[PDB]
């Protein structure tokens, strides 16, 4: 379930309204139908009332506004370890050769706390 | 007719369950670079250290009109508007 | 009476009564856990909102507090019972001693004296300085400032000032810190003591770790007692530590009282505030105020505004080089920017003026010829172009001077020059008389006796 | 101040209010609307942000003397914008546009004592003529004017007082 819509399309930057329970906190990735591919979005600051303020990480075109969103609750999270060898990826971890799904064991999360 | 309209308002938000939070508590408001708003915190002062959930302060840094401004000393990038 | 309602920085707003709302530049006063805290009044807001500046530390201000409005300013002890004594921004006593003696309390805010009131005078104040009174001489009752960078030498020079002037002086004299260091408030006023000079000298410190709103005020409540002495028809020697403090205290505040930046993001207000402290420094009719204010000049650049303002303001100004003083020629004073006033013929007389002048021109040409020896060397200079190298760098040595109070970083003793003994010395070195002594004679010595005995051993 | 953003608010509502003849009844409800605004809990609940519409149907809760259909989307289209305590500024404005739409002004005369009915007379009668409006006065006498009398209509003042012209005469030193 979708639980977002989004309230306002800027360029890059979109913002999105959630229920007062539900706000996304930071770092965390949405996503929406942009038509026919889904689009993430990465959670940059949490405003007053609801509205979370977010960064396309694709093409921001074609949005409307009150489309819904869901909620990932985790950050961007992208395959590791030896399946990943000989592969080419975007940011997101999805391969950008033509060579077939990754056989990933593990997803971890991109953002994460020194040593 | 003003005072009876006064003392039924006073009936009305106590049938709807409306009230103040406490002194010395608060809700975050919002949430950006380690910055931290807050409404509330009524008897905060000016530089007081407020503890976060978790196990963690903020230092109050504004004591606006409205809400508390505040820095996050550590992590803050798992706390929420609402806590 | 009021309420605090908002607490930023420094800043405190209050609400009142819409019927009983303060003055501008009204003192407020608020308890503060085991303290009593003063605001000063500096805006009117709508709605019987005020906003004042803390004259303290605002941590521990909440929200909701009680504010008591006193009726009147921030007002300070003055007269002879001020003498001997280190006050307050408040004028509250800082030494351990009892409390002052006042018979009268006299408000910070003050008007300056009508253009009636004022008095011109030409005499000569002697220093003991060849470079200060040779380039930039002052006159009893002139303003002077000293300008210069960062630990080029601005506190030296003024202490060599009091050492001369406040002790062939009779009268009385103020000194004010103005947002400078609190162990130099404490080393002078020792000295003071040892000397049993300080019942003639009121001190009044707002040193650098104090919260901005006594590092603004700290200067007008020097002025005030200075102002007592000489209304009271005295002749006072008012020294200021920094005056850029005074301007920066405001550049701190200024946005938090929700004015537009300026310039190099400057209060909007600077020549203003500048203006209306500096115009209250001036000798009258009834008395007359000597004043010497050192001038902190940020990154070095002279042209930045809160230095360029001051400038207009002063009579004589001493403008202190960095890259002078990495030479280790001391006093680091530049005589090519450095000006007075009293550099005239009709109150100097010819005779200093056409040496004055004569030096001027030739280290001028100095500065012409050094982008030359920079690059070709000084074998490519003609013959009488080596001969201006040649005075100008004995010229440069003989401006040195060993100071009284310097004598804890160089050891060797201190001079005073006469101003017959410094004329004398750099006409016979324009006039040729010296050209076959080193340079090294001339560095560092009183007079040019003593460059001809230094020259002997070398 | 709130008062030029009441300003669009407090037009609709007054030429709603004309289409649908219901001008008194509206007055009734803003002032209602205004006087919950000031309730200290609610004062909170304002201050904080809450969502608008979390907001509003909280609002539209604590008044039930509210015509909803009409009374509930002018609080409904505040709410959107964050306004609602712009409300008792939005009522003076209804107030006052309602004024000039019935053509009538309130004036306020003061003197250092009582007048007769026949000094209120010939004061009306002469406002009414310099205003082309209809003339309500009030009365508010005092204790530091010692003779003669202000008038007051708008912000424009007729003054003769003595303490006026004491003050008017040594103005010519
Ligand atoms: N005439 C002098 N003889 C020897 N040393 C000097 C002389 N003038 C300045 N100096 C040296 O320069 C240093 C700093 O000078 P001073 O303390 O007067 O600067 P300052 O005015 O305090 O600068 P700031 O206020 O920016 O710190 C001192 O070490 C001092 O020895
Ligand atoms: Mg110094």
């Amino acid at each position: 379930m979708a639980t977002g819509k989004i309230v306002q399309v800027i360029g890059a930057v979109v913002d999105v309204e959630f229920p007062q329970d539900a706000v996304p906190r930071v770092y965390d990735a949405l996503e929406v139908q942009n038509g026919n591919e889904r689009l993430v979005l990465e959670v940059q600051q949490q405003l007053g009332g609801g509205i979370v303020r977010t960064i396309a990480m694709g093409s921001s075109d074609g949005l409307r506004r009150g489309l819904d969103v869901k909620d990932l609750e985790h950050p961007i999270e992208v395959p590791v370890g030896k399946a990943t060898l000989g592969r080419i990826m975007n940011v997101l971890g999805e391969p950008v050769d033509m060579k077939g799904e990754i056989g990933e064991e593990e997803r971890w999360a991109i953002h994460r706390a020194a040593p | 007719n003003s005072t009876e309209i006064s003392e039924l308002i006073k009936q009305r938000i106590a049938q709807f369950n409306v009230v103040s939070e406490a002194h010395n508590e608060g809700t975050i408001v919002s949430v950006s670079d380690g910055v931290i708003r807050i409404h509330g915190l009524a008897d905060a002062m000016q530089g007081e250290m407020i503890s976060l959930p978790g196990n963690r302060y903020a230092i109050a840094l504004n004591l606006e009109r409205d809400s508390v401004g505040a820095v996050v000393m550590g992590p803050y990038a798992d706390l929420a508007e609402g806590m | 009476t009021g309420k605090i309602v908002q607490v930023i920085g420094a800043v405190v707003d209050v609400e009142f009564p819409q019927d009983a709302v303060p003055r501008v530049y009204d003192a407020l006063e608020v308890q503060n856990g085991n303290e009593r805290l003063v605001l000063e009044v500096q805006q009117q807001l709508g709605g019987g909102i005020v906003r004042t500046i803390a004259m303290g530390s605002s941590d521990g201000l909440r929200r909701g507090l009680d504010v008591k409005d006193l009726e009147h300013p921030i007002e300070v002890p003055v007269g002879k019972a001020t003498l001997g004594r280190i006050m307050n921004v408040l004028g509250e006593p800082v030494d351990m001693k009892g409390e002052i003696g006042e018979e009268e309390r006299w408000a910070i805010h003050r008007a300056a004296p009508s253009y009636e009131e004022l008095s011109n005078s030409q005499e000569l104040l002697e220093t003991g300085i060849k470079v200060i009174d040779l380039m930039a001489p002052f006159a009893k009752g002139g303003k002077v400032g000293l300008f210069g960078g960062a630990g080029v030498g601005k506190t030296v020079n003024m202490m060599e000032l009091i050492r001369n002037i406040a002790i062939e002086h009779s009268g009385y004299s103020v000194f004010a810190g103005v947002g400078e260091r609190t162990r130099e408030g404490n080393d002078f006023y020792h000295e003071m003591t040892d000397s049993n000079v300080i019942d003639k000298v009121s001190l009044v410190y707002g040193q650098m770790n104090e919260p901005p709103g006594n590092r603004l005020r700290v200067a007008l409540t020097g002025l005030t007692m200075a102002e007592k002495f000489r209304d009271e028809g005295r002749d006072v020697l008012l020294f200021v530590d920094n005056i850029y403090r005074y301007t920066l205290a405001g550049t701190e505040v200024s946005a938090l009282l929700g004015r537009m930046p300026s310039a190099v993001g400057y209060q909007p207000t600077l020549a203003e505030e500048m203006g209306v402290l500096q115009e209250r420094i001036t000798s009258t009719k009834t008395g007359s105020i000597t004043s010497v204010q050192a001038v902190y000049v940020p990154a070095d650049d002279l042209t930045d505004p809160s230095p360029a303002t001051t400038f207009a303001h002063l009579d004589a100004t001493v403008v202190l080089s960095r890259q002078i003083a990495s030479l280790g020629i001391y006093p680091a004073v530049d005589p090519l920017d450095s000006t007075s006033r009293q550099l005239d013929p009709l109150v100097v007389g010819q005779e200093h003026y056409d040496t004055a002048r004569g030096v001027q021109s030739i280290l001028q040409r100095y500065q012409e010829l050094k982008d030359i020896i920079a690059i070709l060397g000084m074998d490519e200079l003609s013959e009488e172009d080596k001969l201006v190298v040649a005075r100008a760098r004995k010229i440069q040595r003989f401006l040195s001077q060993p100071f009284f109070v310097a004598e804890v970083f160089t050891g060797s003793p201190g001079k005073y020059v006469s101003l017959k003994d410094t004329i004398r010395g750099f006409k016979g070195i324009m006039e040729g008389e010296y050209d076959h002594l080193p340079e090294q004679a001339f560095y560092m010595v009183g007079s040019i006796e003593e460059a001809v005995e230094k020259a002997k051993k070398l | 101040e709130f008062i030029t953003v009441a300003r669009p608010y407090a037009k609709a509502a007054f030429d709603f209010a004309v289409e649908h003849q219901s001008v008194e009844r509206w007055q009734d409800m803003l002032a209602f609307a205004a006087e919950v605004t000031k309730n200290e809990q609610m004062a909170e609940l304002l201050s904080g942000a809450l969502a608008p519409e979390t907001l509003a149907e909280s609002f539209i809760a604590v008044a039930g003397e509210q015509l909803d259909e009409n009374g509930q989307n002018l609080i409904r289209v505040m709410a959107e914008n964050g306004r609602l305590n712009a409300l008792p500024d939005v009522l003076e404005q209804f107030i006052h546009l309602r004024a000039v739409s019935e053509a009538t002004a309130e004036v306020d005369v003061i003197s250092a004592a009582a007048l007769s009915e026949q000094q209120l007379a010939k004061i009306s009668a002469a406002m009414e003529k310099r205003l082309s409006r209809k003339v309500k006065l009030n009365a508010k006498i005092d204790k530091s004017v010692m003779a003669g009398v202000i008038i007051r209509a708008g912000d424009m003042v007729i003054d003769g007082s003595v303490r006026g012209r004491l003050e008017r005469l040594a103005d010519v030193l």
